[PDB]
């Protein structure tokens, strides 16, 4: 099979700025009757299928923004987009489609940079229903923030709670460019109820202070 | 307008086969080779193989010979993917794409997830998240789909209708129950009294909820 | 073939033709009497097909297009996409019989933005 490899596997850019990726093909993808390139770019945003972009290397899918430009030759091809778009975050894929198995890259994921954002954080205690049906779930929002890598403590009466907690984060948003982030610790009814006070606290870079929810009762 | 519909969400015993299908309109499957691609849980694309709807001629990846049959029915526009033996391995999400005779895969369905696995269907409890016992200007509420089993479950929020200032999230995690949560932010003003629904479907359990948030 | 280009397609008698009346938009389609004739159309971006293709009694391929000026989309006069190619449909072997040495292909094409797929018979 002809091995696709892909470079970079992860990028990183501001809206505006220029794009470059790379595709390796194990060998030529030239069609000499042809003089065509036979490979295919593809585009894939969180949670949709792939939609395709370029393909014969440099032949762009209609109905595909002019800032998409596909190009190369022989074994070596680069996807580059013009001036990124903050909804031009994905997965980007190419593809042999000159033989089979059709073979593809790896992929690269494109992320966007921006500035900096402080989470909204919201705390929310076990509803009655599920109070009723046995079970103690405290949920912890940390929405719209920015980079990615951000942290949770859970502190139930000053005592970090580090088992019973799950995270949980979104893709980054198509349209202000940041992430979100549920946290959710789930105890015993009457673990729930044995105790109080609850508390989470969010650290992020964009602080020495820790944003922090809390409730009692 | 080209576009290829496919069928639902699938869990499926080891050992156990299953048959995927999918549905062309606004032009004739004959004039296309249909093609399927995996992929699994946060990883890469993969080539299973295609068929030409004219012919009945289908191409596989070796790897999948054995475990992969391509058929179609032109006579309803629909080409079919039936998978055997199946494993833990091959859960995924299934594609199928048109091509024409360059094999690039210029259009493709929704896509099918499929799940392999020994363990029950499970329907969730669906609990509303309201806010403690006011208002900075900005009112943010919650719901929490907890305990289901498989994957997918769908969520919205008064029925799609507001969805700006929503943030849902994926699913974790467990032994083996999944849980998932969503968020909705609106303006402090419209609620309360202005009702918020979040909708959820677990298809797997025929299980359609619809709960609304009220202050405690 | 014997290729031959024609004239606009105007209206075929309903009692002329021998099997069914081919128009090319460029997607294949059959059309029919009233409400087999009228074939008056302008391209298709604007119009129904570019040209069409049928049978009279004396088994002769009557073809009709629209008047003569991707190049086939400014003016293609029915089914032949090139010199070399036409589009390939049910009745094309009987119509075009010194075709049937030609290779078939899976081609895309737009008209006025809406996407068609056809199978081409080339060379
Ligand atoms: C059939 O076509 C030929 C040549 O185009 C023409 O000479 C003849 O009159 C036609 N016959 C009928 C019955 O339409
Ligand atoms: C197809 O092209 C070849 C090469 O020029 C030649 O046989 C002729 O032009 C075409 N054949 C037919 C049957 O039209």
């Amino acid at each position: 099979d002809i091995v696709m490899t892909q470079s970079p596997s992860s990028l990183a850019m501001s809206v505006g700025q220029k794009v470059t990726m790379s595709c390796k093909s194990s060998q030529s993808l030239l069609n000499s009757n042809n003089q065509k390139n036979y490979l295919a770019w593809y585009q894939q945003k969180p949670g949709q299928s792939p939609k395709l972009l370029v393909y014969f290397a440099s032949t762009r899918e209609s109905g595909v923004p002019d800032r998409f430009i596909g190009s190369g030759s022989g074994t070596d091809f680069t996807l580059t987009i013009s001036s990124v778009q903050a909804e031009d975050l994905a997965d980007y894929f190419c593809q042999q489609h000159y033989s089979t198995p059709y073979t593809f890259g790896g992929g690269t994921k494109l992320e966007i940079r921006r500035a900096d954002a402080a989470p909204t954080v919201s705390i929310f205690p076990p509803s009655s229903e599920q109070l009723t049906s046995g079970g103690a779930s405290v949920v912890c929002f940390l929405n719209n923030f920015y980079p990615k890598d951000i942290n949770v403590k859970w502190k139930i009466d000053g005592s970090e709670r580090q088992n019973g907690v799950l995270n949980s984060w979104t893709d980054q948003d198509s349209k202000d460019s940041t992430y979100s982030m549920s946290s959710t610790l789930t105890l015993t009814k009457d673990e729930y109820e044995r105790h109080n006070s609850y508390t989470c606290e969010a650290t992020h870079k964009t602080s020495t202070s820790p944003i922090v929810k809390s409730f009692n009762r | 307008e080209v576009q290829l519909q496919q069928s639902g969400a699938e869990l499926v015993k080891p050992g156990a086969s299953v048959k995927l299908s999918c549905t062309a309109s606004g032009f004739n499957i004959k004039d296309t080779y249909i093609h399927w691609v995996n992929q699994r849980p946060e990883q890469g694309l993969e080539w299973i193989g295609r068929i030409d709807p004219a012919n009945g001629h289908t191409q596989y990846d070796p790897k999948f010979q054995g475990k992969a049959t391509i058929t179609a029915d032109t006579s309803s526009n629909t080409a079919y993917l039936q998978l055997s033996s199946l494993t833990s391995e091959d859960t995924a999400v299934y594609y199928c794409a048109t091509s024409d005779y360059s094999y690039a895969l210029d259009s493709w369905g929704q896509g099918t997830s499929v799940t392999v696995s020994s363990a029950k269907t499970t329907a969730p409890s669906v609990y509303p998240l309201a806010p403690v016992c006011t208002t900075g200007s900005s009112v943010t509420l919650g719901c929490l789909v907890k305990g289901y089993f498989p994957e997918p479950v769908t969520l919205t929020w008064n029925s799609g209708s507001l969805s700006s200032g929503v943030h849902t999230f994926p699913a974790v995690l467990q032994s083996d129950l999944y849980t998932l949560s969503s968020s909705v932010t609106v303006t402090s003003s419209t609620w309360p009294s202005q009702s918020i629904t979040c909708n959820v479907a677990h298809p797997a359990s025929s299980t359609k909820v619809d709960k609304k948030i009220e202050p405690r | 073939c014997w290729h031959y280009p024609p004239r606009q397609c105007g209206v075929v008698s309903a009692k002329t033709v021998c099997g069914p009346v081919y128009c090319f938009t460029p997607s294949p389609v059959v059309v029919g009497t009233t409400d087999v004739f009228l074939l008056n159309s302008t391209r298709p971006p604007l119009g129904s097909w570019f040209g069409c293709t049928w049978m009279n009694s004396s088994g002769y391929t009557k073809t009709c297009g629209a008047p003569p000026c991707t190049t086939y989309l400014k003016c293609g006069s029915g089914p032949w996409l090139t010199p070399r190619c036409l589009i390939d449909y049910p009745y094309r072997l009987w119509h075009y019989p010194c075709t049937v040495n030609y290779t078939i292909f899976k081609i895309r094409m737009y008209v006025g933005g809406v996407e068609h797929r056809l199978t081409a018979a080339c060379n």
